């Protein structure tokens, strides 16, 4: 189910030339804002980072 | 009054792949035979 | 710039429309404020002292 | 002063902008008094009280519910309007559109409805986002008490038909009541609930005092001083109107209160306030239809 939801639309024309790193190197493509009571029981049972 | 008018593209590599063999300058031709010999 | 899949057969000819479409910016208020009392207004000055 | 802002709306045409350069100086109506606030509480469409338009009663309700404000400035992007209603009094000049009579150097001029004139004008519309702003009447203090009780006078002879209420002079002038060629008939329909009003608080009561007084007095300093100021004028009006016309005490004084009730309603109603007042300075003390004039805040 996320993961359609994860690319249901389609990226912008955009290139930001300031990224969000990953501590590796990975850029962040998707911000995914949640309420607090969603968050606990998603992320205990659907892992995880 | 503004800028980011610009998308870019292209498509190879996976487009060569496919089409599994290619020969290139066909020229003004009429007829092209391949037989088969089994 | 959309791409072009340009196809064989006699269907006719595909044509790049390079359109520059526009959009509309909005205009926000997001106001703020905040109290003063009737005293402190000789003081902070420096009336009442 | 206190000036508020009324934000512009998005896509509007050049004229539709040149509608907004031909009211520079009107007065506009306003629920609350944020200090931004936008198009959408201004409008006529903003008036629906009962799902229909309102008619001049459901107008004169708001206009004397809601906040006047004056435009003195006119922006892309905002209206500035430094409002009447807030500030001391005599204070905060600012300058009105004059409409037809004068609005000499006093008189303490009153907003009151359109179609007492001619109904559209004055219903200034945004042909893009498709809106109706129908700006009140400046009316002085005599003349607005007056012609309100004239087209509702009017309305009884337009009622049920068998002078000519309409000449009106003013100090100099003949103001012309009547915009005749399509405006009244929209008159007798758009006043068309007010003159119920005006009626049946006045067939109630005369119907209701005509079986009180005589349930009075002997059911006593207000009993003999009830005709006492009012010798051959109640007792003479008991002559008259008894005789051609009809003739209960616990429905009675329920509709003591009822009638009274709706009487407070239409002083609420009538009689159209003064808000802000006409004494400048320095001014020829007479104004003509369509000049300026410096207005002060309070009467």
């Amino acid at each position: 189910w996320l993961v359609d939801l994860t690319t249901a639309t389609q990226p912008s024309v955009a290139v930001p030339r300031l990224t969000h790193a990953d501590t590796r190197g990975r850029p962040v493509d998707g911000v995914l804002v949640t309420t607090a009571a969603i968050k606990q029981r998603l992320l205990q049972s659907f892992l995880k980072v | 009054c503004n800028t980011l008018s610009l998308v870019r593209f292209l498509e190879l590599g996976l487009s060569v792949a496919c089409v599994c063999t290619k020969f290139p300058e066909l020229a003004y031709m009429n007829e092209g035979r391949v037989q088969f010999e089994v | 710039h959309q791409p072009l899949i340009a196809r064989d057969g006699p269907h006719p000819v595909e044509q790049p429309v390079h359109n520059y479409m526009t959009k509309v910016i909005d205009r926000r208020a997001l106001n703020a404020a905040f109290s003063l009392a009737t005293e402190a207004i000789a003081l902070l000055t420096g009336e009442a002292l | 002063c206190f000036e508020a802002d009324i934000a512009i709306p998005s896509g509007i045409s050049r004229p539709d902008a040149a509608a907004l350069q031909r009211c520079e100086g009107r007065v506009v109506f306003l629920p609350t008094i944020r200090r931004q606030l936008a198009l959408a509480d201004v409008a006529h469409e903003s008036f629906v009280s009962g799902g229909v338009s309102p008619d001049t009663l459901g107008l004169l309700l708001a206009y004397r519910r809601r906040f006047p404000a004056v435009i003195t400035r006119v922006l892309p992007t905002r209206i500035v309007a430094c409002p009447v209603d807030l500030g001391l009094t005599h204070a905060g000049t600012v300058n009105l559109r004059n409409t037809s009579p004068v609005d000499l150097c006093n008189g303490d001029p009153v907003s009151l409805v359109p179609p007492v004139f001619e109904g559209q004008a004055t219903d200034v519309r945004l042909e893009s986002l498709d809106l109706t702003l129908r700006f009140p009447v400046p009316l002085p203090t005599p003349l607005a008490r007056e012609i309100v009780a004239r087209l509702v006078a009017r309305g009884i002879r337009d009622l049920n038909p068998d002078p000519d209420l309409n000449v009106l002079y003013y100090n100099g002038a003949r103001l012309s009541l009547v915009a005749d060629v399509q405006q009244l008939a929209s008159v007798n329909t758009e006043l068309r609930s007010l003159v119920l009003n005006m009626v049946y608080s006045i067939t109630e009561g005369t119907t209701l005092i005509l079986t009180l007084i005589p349930r009075l007095l002997a059911l006593g300093y207000v009993n003999a001083l009830l005709q006492m100021q009012s010798v051959t004028r109640e007792a003479a009006q008991l002559i008259h109107p008894e005789a051609p016309m009809l003739m209960r005490r616990l429905p009675l004084y329920e509709a003591l209160v009822a009638w009274l009730a709706h009487a407070g309603q239409l002083g609420d109603i009538l009689a159209l306030a003064p808000a802000v007042r006409v004494c400048t300075f320095d001014g020829a003390a007479v104004v003509q239809s369509g000049d300026m004039a410096p207005v002060i805040r309070y009467p």
